[PDB]
This record gives structure tokens, C-alpha cells and sequence, in this order.
């Protein structure tokens, strides 16, 4: 028993947006920056564009358009809403422009430049995305920081929706079968019993604030995915990032519980590094914090946020 | 990165 979604799928058309330039090439088709233009309504919105590869599969289609099912199911300030997208002779998903890519990247080419007061910040808005999946009873499946884009260095959001699963009211775990996985964020439910829960999402929650404190390490490097289970079921965890007060640290630890219903629930996620928020240096220890600073087209004058552009 | 994704089959 559940609600009607009423969610709407927007179709645009091709001439609506331009392509000014290309963020990446992929086998699947190449992303570009550009601007969607509505029809007659004077405004601009960056924009990213996927347009896939000439040759597409059937399945590769059936499975993106999964996507975007999702994408346009969700509203809310920290999850990637989906612009809408264009049925040409090679479909194109349309979101809004993240600037500053991917939050795992910018981790990497920052650190010298980031300070407590943004990691929490980035912990507590990345809490909130994932709750308000809860509230969708969605499970997302693959949070990593490879999968946080960056609008500002103030304002982070959940993306990359490809594997994510809607769950029965009834229906409380997630069943699945064999696909390429990421093995080292998942939880060991997971890996063992391809089970998968919004408490299997705290788990990658865990490692994925893992990954920010420490600026971009790659989780269990130098042990092979094929070891992870058998690590965890020795008791054996990720170690406390340098920067990390026992308290962060400890939170942290929590996520990877192995009794599921243990691990904390993203609404006391949102309220622990809120509170930690408050008081930045207390939990986080990082050189040089007190003094951090963080932070195109003429075409400017009408340009307007899709987070401003409201339907 | 495709390296993180591992075939669980």
C-alpha cells in the first residue's frame, strides 16, 4: 500500500539547451556542460547533459531510463534533481550543473585548503540527503564520495542513482542478484547476503565520511576485495583518520556495526554532526583550520540555479 | 572509478 507517485517527468527538446563544452567521454556517451534555455521563459540554467553513445543497447537505455525514474521521483536540497530528458536518436539525461565535479575530487585537490567547519558540514548535508531517501523508503545502494557532487564548496548533494532500489511498505530488506558491486563500501549483510537496507546505506555512510577525513584515501587499499568479508567478520575495521577526534571517530565506528539495527539512523546522523558542527575545531584537528578559505560565460545576466528554477 | 566496482559473481 502505497502512495501515487505523481512525480513529473519533463520532456525537453533538443534546441531548448546548448552544449558549450564537455565534462567527460565515456564508452556510454559523452557529458557535456551546457545551458537549458526553456522555451519563452528568459532564463538560463546550467545544466549537465548526457548524451549516449550512438550505439546503445536496448539494455543500456532500459537501465539509464531506471535512473531517471529516481531522479525525478526525488525534491529535496541535497540529493541531484533531474532537469528532465531528450529523446533524440540517443537519449540525453539532463541534471543540474555541480561546478565543482565530484566531492571526492575536490577532497583530493583541496585538502590543504578545507577546514573542519566544511567536512562537518558536508557529513550533516550528506545525512540529510540520505535521510530524506528514508523517508522515500529509497535505498540508495552506492554512496561513496565518488558519488557527492559539489554545487559550492557550501552545498553538497547525493547523486548517481543507477543502483538504487524502492522498497514495498511491506517490504523492509533488498534482494538482489549479481552486477559489478562496490565492495569496499558495502556493508558485510551485504556482501555476504546481497541484502541491502537504509541501514546498509549507514554502513557506506560510515565510509564515506571516512573518506573526507582522510582527504581522498582509497578504503582497505592494499587488501584485495576478495579478503574484505572475511576482515570484517574478524572484527577488523577502517582506522581513525589522523585529523579525527575519538568522537567523529566513534561515530564513525558505529556506521559499521555488524548488528544493523545497532548502527544509527541517519536523522541522529544529521543531529550528531549538527551538533559537532556547532563547535568545529573541538572534534575535528586539522593544521592550519583557523585560516582556511574556500570559494564560464558573459552570457551571466540572465542565468539562473535550477535550485531557483521551480515548475 | 571502475576498479571499486568488483563482479560479485
Amino acid at each position: 500500500g502505497e502512495a501515487p507517485n505523481q512525480a513529473l517527468l519533463r520532456i525537453l527538446k533538443e534546441t531548448e539547451f546548448k552544449k558549450i563544452k564537455v565534462l567527460g567521454s565515456g564508452a556510454f556517451g559523452t557529458v557535456y556542460k551546457g545551458l537549458w534555455i526553456p522555451e519563452g521563459e528568459k532564463v538560463k540554467i546550467p545544466v549537465a547533459i548526457k548524451e549516449l553513445r550512438e550505439a546503445t543497447s536496448p539494455k543500456a537505455n532500459k537501465e539509464i531510463l531506471d535512473e531517471a525514474y529516481v531522479m525525478a521521483s526525488v525534491d529535496n536540497p541535497h540529493v541531484c534533481r533531474l532537469l528532465g530528458i531528450c529523446l533524440t536518436s540517443t537519449v540525453q539525461l539532463i541534471t543540474q550543473l555541480m561546478p565543482f565535479g565530484c566531492l571526492l575530487d575536490y577532497v583530493r585537490e583541496h585538502k590543504d585548503n578545507i577546514g573542519s567547519q566544511y567536512l562537518l558540514n558536508w557529513c550533516v548535508q550528506i545525512a540529510k540527503g540520505m535521510n530524506y531517501l528514508e523517508d522515500r523508503r529509497l535505498v540508495h545502494r552506492d554512496l561513496a564520495a565518488r558519488n557527492v557532487l559539489v554545487k559550492t564548496p557550501q552545498h553538497v548533494k547525493i547523486t548517481d542513482f543507477g543502483r538504487a532500489k524502492l522498497l514495498g511498505a511491506e517490504e523492509k530488506e533488498y534482494h538482489a542478484e549479481g552486477g559489478k558491486v562496490p565492495i569496499k563500501w558495502m556493508a558485510l549483510e551485504s556482501i555476504l547476503h546481497r541484502i541491502y537496507t537504509h541501514q546498509s546505506d549507514v554502513w557506506s555512510y560510515g565510509v564515506t565520511v571516512w573518506e573526507l577525513m582522510t582527504f581522498g584515501s582509497k578504503p582497505y587499499d592494499g587488501i584485495p576485495a576478495s579478503e574484505i568479508s572475511s576482515i570484517l567478520e574478524k572484527g577488523e575495521r577502517l582506522p581513525q583518520p589522523p585529523i579525527c577526534t575519538i568522537d567523529v571517530y566513534m561515530i564513525m565506528v558505529k556506521c559499521w556495526m555488524i548488528d544493523a539495527d545497532s548502527r544509527p539512523k541517519f536523522r541522529e546522523l544529521i543531529i550528531e554532526f549538527s551538533k559537532m558542527a556547532r563547535d568545529p575545531q573541538r572534534y575535528l584537528v586539522i593544521q592550519g583550520d583557523e585560516r582556511m578559505h574556500l570559494p564560464d560565460e558573459e552570457d551571466m545576466d540572465d542565468v539562473v540555479d535550477a535550485d531557483e528554477y521551480l515548475i | 572509478d571502475e576498479e571499486d566496482y568488483y563482479e560479485i559473481p
